[PDB]
């Protein structure tokens, strides 16, 4: 007779849904899991046209992957926000992300209601929020070096699992110099990036 | 073998690539197994408790959402049955706009009660008049359950109250934020005399932090860039102009003509000093921002830069009269000074960046105004989606309780109190419609039976529990949900309310569509194309 | 008609039932029970039929209702054995002596058939076979084969 | 459709519209060939064989139809054909004019159970109204002529039915005996590709299809003796394997001249026998055997003057015997000359390369041959399906004691028994009763049709002349006007009649209760 | 477009590969002109001016002859009233063997009169009665038109002025000296009491010289050689012998079984001893030469020839017969020596070559005896097996004559008379069979016709002359072949004389296919295979 839905439509349950979900986002986790510390490496993607793509950031790296599962797409999203929002951690909360579903897989497959794991998942970031924000530990009067020797301090730390590890001292005045004189509204727009060979 | 020839009469001229199917079985039972099969499937998300649904079209995009409205709209049907419920679906989205999925159960347990009785004899006809009898019936008695009406539209600790069942129905966890967030914008927006549109709130996807980082604006907002160098403005004085910021010329085809050297030298010193004295002119009115619609051009915007004239550039031929409307201002087709009642006295115009994206902010220090703009942070698309769908949930609710402010009490009491009404009055009707009134009676019980399925627990003590309360005494007790055990609680005290009017066009609709597919016979369809 | 050529033309519920090819395991099962009765008894081929459809349909009712199967096969079997008692316990005794209850009771079996207008002699037929057919030989035993008529 | 998408089914209606249109193509077809009006038909085969007949049971079997009703309707003319004797093309005509009647009363909005219980009345009143019509008689040579006149004359023309009438008769009474039912299998048909059709007469004797072997042989025999026998005559070898072995030449010459002694034992007892019988140069001695004979024993038979045949049919054992008289022995142990035959006529003839052998001239024969003569193949073929059908209704109509007048008198009969009888049934039974009348009056339309004359008119005047009157009249071929068909010379059977009604009623009660021809079988496309 | 279906019954169900013709339009019509079309092809070639056909079928060879009955064999007609014309055309061969264009034509003409006749509006039982009043009319007229009769049948200048006429018409120009070689033939191997075979005589193509060379032998020939040493014998006695010349042994399978030195050196000497004493024995009879008919050994034939034995070695069977037939001597099954009754009687066996073929003659001196062998020469092979048919024609001819002595006025007379009586008889009948019974009057003048235009002169001139002379007074008055002019000539002057059982069994035959192909009305034919 005559069918109900188009001929081609592909379904699921959901405990094995969810299975299939949390097997496939494993994987990507193993892309972005060597290039974290200081000691970690980098990647090298090469698209169809033949232009290698080295970078050690894993915004760039799930950006050149060119993933197709919906499930996997989840990543690449909260990546670019990341990138947006403060441009630093883009792999940490992938690899979180990750931990949890693993953890929360043997949780999922035993028999657990997904809401009480969505209500345990917003307590705990609700309360390591609060104890974040507790224990921030900033001041409020310093010193005008003192300000200069914490941006320099900050800037090292950043760039210290980066390519220019060797050199982290000396980038780290300049960036200080160029973020300061920077007017007031800090236009990342004003600030020139010229390359020349040699 | 032998082989078997046509009928020669009407299956020989029925031409290759059409069907018929004149037969019951293969109509009517087709079309209602095709209906269960379809109700089937958007059964578990139904209540607040149900689980969300990823479906993906033909255009290689992602569609998250929770409600049934855009599953039913995002799966492409190749069926009559359901494309007929499909639409019933639509309409009612686009009528109340909180009420498909209740529809899309109630026509599917109506048919799957009403094919036993097809298959035990009862005919189409005795069916379909007991279906509307007991419609009648629960359209008669529905507005003896009122027991609750809504006060004020204008306070802010009464209007997030009500909504909040709504909200939470669709986004269960955090929902007294949203809930807080669309009583305020009602009420910066709200006028006077009634007549609330729906068209005055505008809804901002920016990609930022979590959802608590969300806020709303007394304003409209608009993600370009100024095109002069003025950002920060304190007392600014719009004037819009929907010409384009150049030269006016003329509509036919006409060059110029010159002939001796002193026209071809001051052509353009008259130009520039044209153009001069009409920038002088147009700032000399106290005009702080100009906000145009078209093409500018470069003498103009140095001009105006000369002056420190803020230059801002938008084209969607809606923004623009939103624009207008809220700061109170008129469109001028062409470039001449505005008069005083022509202005457009704002607060502060600026321009800043939230989210890695530049935006400009026109927020005002009034407290009532024109319309407003709600700005969303999130880290995905499809959360974005779906707190944009709440909200305008939670609008049209808004809307149709300024509408009608009759209250019914929501859970699953109502449904349960009407399906014994019915069985209370059917119980005194002769003849053949009194099983068809049992059997519609029998419908609302599947509400109570989603709700319980989505909870996790039985839903025949759940139902046994609600009817004996229902026959001790209490009308407005429902089905508790903070509770792993199957028990009750009060809808009254709780606060779990909902729509009266949504819900009566709700049931007229979807026993409509009942009624509609009943009266189908014979199914005559082509070959497609 | 079978796909050797030849027209099958007739009324049982097993001789239409055996020319029908299926894919289904379920349609399979189904002409192997009622293969089975039929090679057993001999009649009641289609009421079999529809009474185990007819079961399978109400107990669709109770899979919905998160109930577990367990308890929906010992309720059937607990129905069965109450119905096979019911059935005992309502047994009619009948003498096999009396000539013209065996005709009559022939003829209400056959009164399905095509044989409505010629039973008055088939009955007969039928029972001179049984008599002809039944025969004991040493010992205790009374069997009663179909390979000699 | 939903078990088996390759599986095709139809409902009731869908069904019962193309049985009624099968069988309404299948009288139309089958309409021109009722009478001795009718038209001829040729049907070529896939080889090129051309074959011209005028029997309903070949016409339906030759005509390329693939449909289980059309192959339903064929089994039951066949079964018919070779049960009875005529009666193929009225059955057809007769179930097509019942379904059609049915198909008439079923679409306006009736039950076919009333229409099945109508019918089965209705064939119960014409079956009585036929054992209570016919007349008895003694069957003497003219009704037994007059009868297979009235056969045979919607077969060929007029001399050539004659003919065969006569012919068939003649052997019908040689092959007549005092008691007991007649035996078949004792008419030889014998077909001739020499002369014309015309020179067919009866041979009292037998006819064989072979002659003698041997060139120094005697062809006309005045005289002569019938030995029937079945011995083998050729070298037998024994049944365990065994192997001779000698030493010399003359050892070999000794065992070959020994070797061949168990035929000539039986040689030299023949020529003992023949010698102790006849004696003089004044008889002769003819030897039947059904096995062959070695070419020794052939010399040796020729030296002494006895024309042997071998290689014969096991048919011609008994029909040998029944003619002459002789004992068809197998072994020769109680070899006497009581055992021996009598002829009176033993030449052969030569048709270029085959050979026959005629034995004329008998005492008291009781098994004749009929000798057929034909230029072609289907002219030969069409002589021998008449005189089979001749044959089949005088014994039809010699086993019965009662005689039915043809024409259409006896059908007009029953329907005006019908037409007085629906008042008396009960129920919705009296519309069934009506379309049964009006089917059983599809002979006389058909006859009056192919004459070429009217047919409502005719049937008119048939049944106001048949109501003021009180005897069989039937329907004329010639100028069309009422006559009497128990009178002139026409006449039918009552068994076979009989049979056509019951077997067209057993066509209708099972077309009028089938309504699902349902398709599921293995398609076999694998490979 | 619109596409017509079919006609829901016979035309359904009539199966792919059948055909279906109920109309006359398709049937009888078809029919017609296809024997008109049969019948033309024919035409040219019936009296003595006709031309040959040169018909090459499937296995490649070439028939190159003038017959009409060969090349009706030989072209393989796919039509059912052409293959009953064919088969009656064999059978009137068979018959006789003298009459098979003449009775196509006959067939033909009385078909395209049928169609007239039916399309005028005459009925089909009609015309076959008038049809068959006409030939009962004409075959009672027949035998009152004979003119001459044969007086001797064992005269040489008497019998081969009956068979010329015949043989004329088959070989135009050298005909005297067939027709003696064929008398004297029939003279030769005549018996006595009647009697007259078929079989006894024989036919060898020798390719030599031309016609001028042929010869008559009172005997037979073989294409063989001697196997022996010895040549020719003259007073020789010819011993038959079926049994192969070699040992007889067992039909059963058995082996020799010697012993030691005694037994393995005696049996060769005691099988050459028996042998030898064979070989004496059967020579000692007064036989000269010895015909066997299976294979010979090395042996024996070297015993043979040195006892100077013939040894003539054959294997057809037939032959053997005819060899004992001739000699009067028969056959043995045996090798058993003759006495006095199985002995020879010849005359002369020698061996010659002509035309590089070496071939045995058995030459008689007797000039009665039983068979005999007429020698043929020829260049080539159409022109050997051309003179072979019209001396097989010949021979038939003459039985037929010696089955009835009734001669009949060939030419174009008798027909013009019977059209002449059947007009004049036919105008007395009324009805409607007046019509048919003129048309078969007017079907005979298709005779006259067709030798007028085969001989090169008009025919309605020689059909009105002819008519004219019936209508004075003479009736054995025909055309002429010779005379350039059209004119007519005394038949019984020149010598025109034909077979009249022939002839009736001819017209017989045509009425006999023209009232069966005038009886069907309608086709059923199915798919080649
Ligand atoms: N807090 C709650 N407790 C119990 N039931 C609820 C609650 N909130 C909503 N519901 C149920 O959810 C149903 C509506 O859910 P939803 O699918 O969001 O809207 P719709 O009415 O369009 O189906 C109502 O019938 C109501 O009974
Ligand atoms: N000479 C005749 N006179 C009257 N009726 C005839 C004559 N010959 C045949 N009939 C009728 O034609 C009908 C058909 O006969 P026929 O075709 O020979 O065999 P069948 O009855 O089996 O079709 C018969 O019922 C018979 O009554
Ligand atoms: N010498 C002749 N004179 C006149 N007519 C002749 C002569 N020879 C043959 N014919 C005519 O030619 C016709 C053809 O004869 P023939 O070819 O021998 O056999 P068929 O008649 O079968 O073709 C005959 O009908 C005969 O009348
Ligand atoms: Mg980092
Ligand atoms: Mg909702
Ligand atoms: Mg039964
Ligand atoms: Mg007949
Ligand atoms: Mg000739």
């Amino acid at each position: 007779p005559v069918i109900l839905l188009k001929e081609g439509t592909d379904s699921s349950q959901g405990i094995p849904q969810l299975v299939s979900n949390i097997s496939a986002c494993q994987v990507i986790a193993e892309a972005v899991r060597t290039t974290l510390g200081p000691r970690g490496m980098d990647k090298l993607i090469v698209d169809g046209r033949g232009k290698a793509t080295i970078s050690n950031d894993g915004a760039t790296i799930l950006k050149l992957l060119d993933v197709v599962h919906p499930a996997a797409k989840t990543l690449v999203d909260i990546a670019k926000s990341q990138d947006a929002e403060v441009g630093d951690g883009t792999t940490s909360v992938t690899l979180l992300a990750a931990e949890f579903l693993k953890q929360v897989k043997p949780y999922v497959e035993e028999g657990l209601h997904p809401q009480i794991i969505i209500r345990a998942f917003r307590t705990a970031t609700q309360l390591a929020v609060n104890k974040i924000k507790e224990i921030a530990v900033t001041v409020k009067k310093a010193d005008k070096v003192e300000q200069r020797k914490l941006l320099e301090k900050c800037a090292m730390t950043a760039l210290s699992s980066k390519l220019i590890s060797q050199q982290k001292a000396f980038f780290a005045k300049m960036v200080v110099d160029a973020v300061m004189m920077l007017d007031d509204l800090l236009q990342l727009k004003m600030i020139g990036i010229k390359k020349v060979q040699g | 073998a032998l082989h078997v020839p046509k009928a020669p009469g009407f299956a020989q001229m029925l031409k290759e690539g059409a069907k018929h199917f004149s037969g019951l079985e293969e109509a009517v039972y087709r079309n209602i197994q095709a209906c269960k099969e379809l109700a089937q499937t958007t059964r578990t998300a139904y209540g607040p408790n149900g689980m969300n649904k990823m479906v993906i079209n033909h255009l290689e995009k992602l569609f998250v959402t929770n409600d049934a409205a855009t599953i039913l709209r995002e799966l492409e049907v190749q069926h009559p049955a359901a494309k007929m419920i499909v639409m019933a679906s639509h309409m009612q989205e686009q009528e109340v706009g909180d009420g498909t999925n209740f529809v899309l159960v109630f026509a599917g347990a109506l048919l799957e009660l009403a094919e036993e009785l097809l298959r035990i004899g009862l005919s189409v006809s005795e069916v379909i008049e007991g279906y509307e009898i007991a419609c009648r019936k629960a359209h008669e008695i529905l507005p003896n359950l009122v027991c609750c009406s809504a006060k004020n539209l204008r306070d802010i600790d009464e209007v997030s109250s009500l909504l909040r069942t709504s909200i939470m129905s669709k986004q269960y966890g955090n929902e007294v934020f949203l809930a807080k967030l669309i009583a305020q914008a009602c009420v910066s927006i709200f006028p006077d005399s009634g007549h609330f549109n729906v068209d005055n709130i505008r809804v901002c996807k920016i990609l930022g932090s979590g959802i608590s980082s969300s806020s709303v604006l007394h304003g409209m907002v608009f993600k370009k860039e100024t095109e002069g160098d003025v950002t920060s403005v304190k007392d600014a004085k719009i004037a819009v102009y929907s010409c384009p910021f150049d030269g006016m010329i003329t509509e036919t085809k006409g060059t110029v003509l010159i002939k001796t050297a002193e026209e071809l030298m001051n052509f353009s010193k008259g130009e520039e000093n044209l153009m001069d004295a009409q920038v002088k002119a147009i700032a000399d009115t106290g005009a702080n921002v100009v906000v145009t619609g078209g093409k500018v051009a470069d003498m103009a915007l140095h001009y105006a830069n000369k002056y420190n004239i803020m230059l801002v550039r938008l084209n969607s031929k809606w923004d623009l009269r939103r624009l207008c409307k809220t700061v109170g201002a008129t469109a001028l087709p062409r470039l001449t000074p505005p008069v005083l009642e022509e202005m457009g006295h704002c607060d502060s115009v600026y321009l800043s960046e939230v989210g890695d994206t530049q935006v400009v902010v026109f927020k005002h220090e009034k407290e009532d105004g024109a319309i407003s703009t709600i700005v969303l942070r999130g880290s995905t698309d499809n959360l974005m989606d779906d707190i944009e769908r709440a909200v305008d949930d939670g609008v049209n609710t808004f809307k149709v309780l300024t509408r009608d402010k009759r209250l019914v009490p929501g859970g699953g009491a109502t449904e349960i109190e009407l399906a014994k009404q019915i069985t209370s009055y059917g119980e005194t009707c002769p003849g053949l419609e009194q099983y068809a009134i049992k059997k519609f009676a029998e419908a609302f019980e599947a509400i109570p039976r989603a709700l319980a399925e989505n909870s996790g627990v039985k839903a025949n003590e759940v139902i046994s529990k609600l009817y004996a309360v229902h026959q001790e005494g209490n009308k407005n007790v429902g089905l508790d949900i903070e509770a792993e055990v199957p028990a009750v609680k009060d809808m009254l005290e709780a606060g779990i309310l909902d729509t009266y009017l949504g819900k009566y066009w709700a049931i007229k609709l979807a026993t409509n569509a009942a009624v509609t597919v009943l009266r189908v016979d014979q199914i005559i369809m082509a070959k497609p194309a | 008609l079978d796909p050797m050529g030849g027209i099958v033309m007739t009324n049982d519920g097993n001789a239409i039932l055996r020319e029908i090819q299926v894919q289904h395991p379920a349609a399979k099962s189904m002409i192997e029970i009622s293969r089975t009765q039929d090679e057993e008894v001999g009649d009641g081929t289609t009421s079999v039929i529809i009474l185990a459809g007819e079961m399978l349909s109400v107990a669709e009712h109770f899979l919905e209702q998160q109930m577990h199967p367990t308890v929906v096969i010992s309720a059937y079997r607990k129905a069965l054995d109450d119905m096979i008692s019911t059935l005992k316990k309502i047994s009619i005794p009948v003498d096999i002596s009396d000539s013209d209850m065996m005709l009559n009771i022939i003829n209400s079996s056959i009164t399905t058939k095509a044989i409505s207008r010629w039973s008055s002699l088939a009955c007969n037929i039928a029972l001179d076979a049984v008599k002809m057919v039944q025969f004991e030989e040493n010992g205790r035993k009374e069997i009663d084969i179909k390979k000699y008529a | 459709k939903t078990l088996n998408p390759k599986a095709e089914v139809a409902r009731a209606q869908a069904a019962l519209a193309v049985n009624i249109s099968a069988a309404r193509g299948l009288q139309d077809v089958l309409r021109t060939n009722l009478g001795p009006k009718g038209t001829m038909k040729m049907l070529v085969s896939g080889a090129g064989d051309i074959k011209l007949t005028k029997d309903g049971n070949v016409l339906l079997h030759e005509m390329q139809i693939q449909h289980p009703t059309a192959s339903l309707i064929a089994k039951v003319a066949t079964a018919q054909d070779d049960i009875t004797g005529d009666g193929t093309t009225s059955n057809v005509l007769i179930i097509g004019e019942l379904l059609k009647q049915a198909d008439l009363y079923i679409s306006e909005g009736l039950h076919p159970r009333i229409i099945t219980e109508g019918f089965e009345a209705a064939k119960e009143k014409a079956l009585q109204f036929l054992e209570e019509v016919k007349v008895s008689r003694e069957m003497d040579r003219e009704t037994l002529i007059d009868v297979a006149r009235t056969s045979l004359r919607t077969k060929v023309h007029a001399e050539l039915a004659d003919v065969l009438t006569e012919a068939v008769v003649d052997s019908i009474l040689a092959i007549k005996k005092q008691d007991e039912p007649i035996d078949l299998f004792m008419i030889e048909i014998m077909e001739m590709k020499h002369k014309s059709e015309t020179d067919t007469s009866l041979i009292r004797g037998l006819v064989l299809d072979h002659g003698a072997r041997h060139p120094d042989m005697k062809k006309r025999v005045e005289d002569a003796y019938i030995l029937t026998c079945n011995v083998s005559l050729e070298y037998e070898k024994t049944e365990v394997n065994s192997g001779f072995f000698y030493k010399s030449a003359e050892e070999r010459e000794k065992l070959v001249k020994a070797e061949r002694k168990f035929i000539e034992d039986r040689v030299k007892k023949i020529i003992e026998l023949k010698r102790k019988v006849c004696g003089d140069s004044d008889k002769g001695f003819v030897v039947i055997n059904q096995k062959g004979i070695d070419p020794f024993s052939l010399d040796a038979l020729s030296k002494e003057g006895i024309v042997a045949l071998r290689r014969a049919k096991r048919r011609n054992m008994e029909r040998l015997t029944l003619a002459c008289g002789g004992v068809a022995l197998n072994s020769f142990d109680d070899l006497s000359p009581d055992c021996l035959g009598h002829a009176g006529l033993v030449y052969e003839y030569t048709l270029g390369e085959e050979k026959f052998t005629f034995i004329e001239k008998c005492n008291n024969p009781r098994s004749v041959t009929l000798l057929i003569k034909g230029p072609n193949k289907h002219t030969l073929t069409q002589i021998k399906d008449a005189v089979r059908d001749g044959l089949r209704a005088v014994k039809n109509a010699i086993d019965d004691g009662c005689v039915v007048p043809g024409a259409g008198a006896v059908e007009v009969a029953m329907a005006e028994a019908l037409i007085k009888h629906k008042p008396s049934v009960k129920g919705r039974a009296q519309l069934g009763v009506q379309a049964f009348a009006d089917a059983l009056l599809i002979i006389p339309k058909v006859l009056a049709q192919n004459s070429g004359f009217d047919l409502q008119e005719t049937l008119v005047k048939i049944q106001a002349e048949h109501s003021e009157s009180g005897q069989l009249v039937g329907v004329d071929l010639n100028t069309g006007e009422p006559m009497v068909a128990a009178e002139v010379g026409v006449w039918d059977n009552y068994c076979v009649k009989k049979q056509l009604l019951h077997s067209c009623t057993v066509i209708a009660t099972n077309i009028l209760l089938v309504d699902e021809i349902m398709r599921a079988g293995m398609s076999s496309l694998k490979g």
